[PDB]
């Protein structure tokens, strides 16, 4: 199985990349369950992250650096929500566009690297019960996983990415 | 924004005091501060990034730390050539907020202005006004007072002013005030003085010409 | 090294719309950095405007959003700043400046450029010499220009010990006026003549001006 993501305007397959990692945001406020939505406030989160590649995106980090042995998330301030967290993967998990509007990510792959940064961010927050949810809205930039690729700018919607539950 | 509050804003240390500028952010920036030396008239230099590392270029009398809400910048043997304005800068978010800035002014010994003083040229007159310059010549401080006579009779408004920064070598100053008068107005009356009060001056000096 | 200039006009109507561009020698804009404009008001201090990166990237602050555009002209090696619906509130001076990888620190800086949003129109200055305790002083007196700046110099750069080229100051008409002054021992008031080289780029009058004693 596999997920597509609507990519407006279309990315050639030279922009075929390698996720290592994304940007969260714990939503504040408040029953024991954590919710979880890709971090897009300014370009300077995603840099203060540091596990950024020459690849200039939001939301996902592409052709960033991999972790060792497991994934690791990090944050500033653990309390503060408007500080995002930066998860950082150990082995990543490939993103394919075919150039007709549409990019490919195993189902499989991308499930398990949830079910990884769930476990983490369960570590760290020590509840039980982590949501993800989709892009909380904002300027397009960042509300949609955007990306420069040989001097153009795309767009992807990554709402498909963002939509689970996990115990 | 986030809010860069430096401290103090203006200050007066000596060639070889120890100057310290604090600046305070509203949130936590990490190290994300940039420490920035502008003299008048110049582009900004970068002396610090990461609120530490040094600038390829600057002096090491320059240092940085700080790592939160709170930040200094120390010149550790201050110089004449160190009469500038200080900025710090943020860097963890957009948009990148400055601080108001920090005038560190150089303080020497007291100096007596030489007191210049020049007629409105002939090519001027033709154009139906006059123009007396008073100057007041590297003196310290900045504090001066200067007053037109025009036959004794004295002058209220008509005087307009203005100061030279501080020198990077000697950090004096320089005054300028300008008398200016219509044509009939010069040629109504005679001898023009311009009379200078300073701090360095034991008497108030005086300086005069007759109109021609 | 690295290094830029600022090039466009220095004066604007209300309105309308600044137009600047930064010109990037020894250095492509098609790197991995940052490229940024900055603007600096005496009293209100330094303001942020926006930044580019080389693949058409573009922040801009929150405050000028509705009016601010940059650009990136990779066939010229430049970047450029077009603010449209500009105010009296603009009148600054703007840099260009290039950062180090969106890390902090705005490395290279560029001279600048002073940008008057004023419905005056331009003019030239008239320079009235100025001649005569040991010490002999001299001066160039300009008079009712605008819009600044102006570039007084004396013997095209040879004599720049002493001189002082006071700040400027705007008249009740809305015409800049300065001095520049320079001592020289008395004893040389004779043996040579002293000419003050005043540039006003703005309306370009390149007066030179003798002063010779009375
Ligand atoms: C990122 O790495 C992939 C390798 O799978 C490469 O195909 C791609 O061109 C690289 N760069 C970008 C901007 O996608
Ligand atoms: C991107 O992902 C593929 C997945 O098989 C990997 O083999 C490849 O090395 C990655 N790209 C590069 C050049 O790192």
């Amino acid at each position: 199985d596999t997920i597509t993501l609507p990519c407006r305007p279309a990315p050639p397959p030279h922009c075929s990349s390698n996720i290592t990692g994304l940007i969260l945001t714990r939503q504040g406020g408040y029953a024991n369950t954590v919710i979880f939505r890709p971090s897009g406030g300014d370009w300077r989160d995603i840099a203060r992250c540091q596990i950024a590649g020459t690849v200039v995106s939001t939301q996902l980090f592409l052709n960033g650096s991999l972790a060792e042995e497991e994934v690791v998330i990090r944050s500033e301030d653990w309390r503060d929500n408007a500080k995002s967290i930066c998860v950082q993967l150990a082995t990543s998990v490939e993103i394919a566009c075919t150039g007709a509007g549409h990019c490919a990510i195993s189902r499989a792959k991308w499930a398990n690297t949830l079910k990884q940064i769930a476990s983490k961010l369960r570590e760290q927050y020590g509840a039980k019960t982590i949501i993800f949810k989709p892009s909380s809205g904002g300027d397009p930039e960042f509300v949609n996983h955007s990306f420069n690729c040989g001097g153009e700018f795309f767009y992807c919607a990554s709402t498909q990415l963002f939509a689970s539950t996990w115990f | 924004d986030i809010q860069m509050t430096q401290s103090p804003s203006s200050l007066s240390a000596s060639v070889g005091d120890r100057v310290s500028i604090t600046c305070r952010a509203s949130q936590n920036i990490i190290n994300y501060l940039n420490w920035y030396q502008q003299k008048p008239g110049k582009a900004p230099k970068l002396l610090i990034n990461a609120a530490s590392s040094l600038q390829s270029g600057v002096p090491s009398r320059v240092s940085g730390s700080g790592s939160g809400t709170d930040f200094t910048l120390t010149i550790s043997s201050l110089q004449s050539e160190d009469f500038a304005t200080y900025y710090c800068q943020q860097s963890h978010s957009t948009p990148p907020t400055f601080g108001q800035g920090t005038k560190v002014e150089i303080k020497r010994t007291v100096a007596a202005p030489s007191v210049f003083i020049f007629p409105p040229s002939d090519e001027q007159l033709k154009s139906g006004t006059a123009s007396v310059v008073c100057l007041l010549n590297n003196f310290y401080p900045r504090e001066a007072k200067v007053q037109w006579k025009v036959d004794n009779a004295l002058q209220s408004g008509n005087s307009q002013e203005s100061v030279t920064e501080q020198d990077s070598k000697d950090s004096t100053y320089s005054l300028s005030s300008t008398l200016t008068l219509s044509k009939a107005d010069y040629e109504k009356h005679k001898v023009y003085a311009c009379e200078v009060t300073h701090q360095g001056l034991s008497s108030p000096v005086t300086k005069s010409f007759n109109r021609g | 090294q690295v290094q830029l200039q600022e090039s466009g006009p220095g004066l604007v109507e209300p309105s309308g719309t600044l137009s600047l561009t930064c010109a990037v020698s020894g250095g492509s804009i098609s790197s991995t950095n940052w490229w940024t404009w900055v603007r600096q008001t005496p009293g209100t201090g330094l303001e942020w405007i926006g930044e580019i990166h080389h693949s058409g990237i573009t922040n801009y602050n929150p405050s000028l959003k509705s009016r601010v555009t940059i650009s990136v002209d990779k066939s010229k090696n430049q970047f450029s700043l077009k603010l449209s619906s500009v105010i009296a509130a603009d009148t600054a001076a703007y840099y260009c400046a290039r950062g180090d990888d969106i890390l902090t620190g705005y490395n290279y800086w560029g001279q600048g450029t002073l940008v008057t949003v004023s419905s005056a129109s331009t003019k030239g200055p008239s320079v009235f010499p100025l001649a005569p305790g040991g010490t002999a002083a001299l001066g160039c007196l300009v008079k009712d220009y605008f819009p600044e700046p102006v570039t007084v110099s004396w013997n095209s750069g040879a004599l720049t010990s002493g001189v002082h080229t006071f700040p400027a100051v705007l008249q009740s008409s809305g015409l800049y006026s300065l001095s520049s002054v320079v001592t020289v021992p008395s004893s040389s008031l004779g043996t040579q003549t002293y000419i003050c080289n005043v540039n006003h780029k703005p309306s370009n009058t390149k007066v030179d001006k003798k002063v010779e004693p009375k």
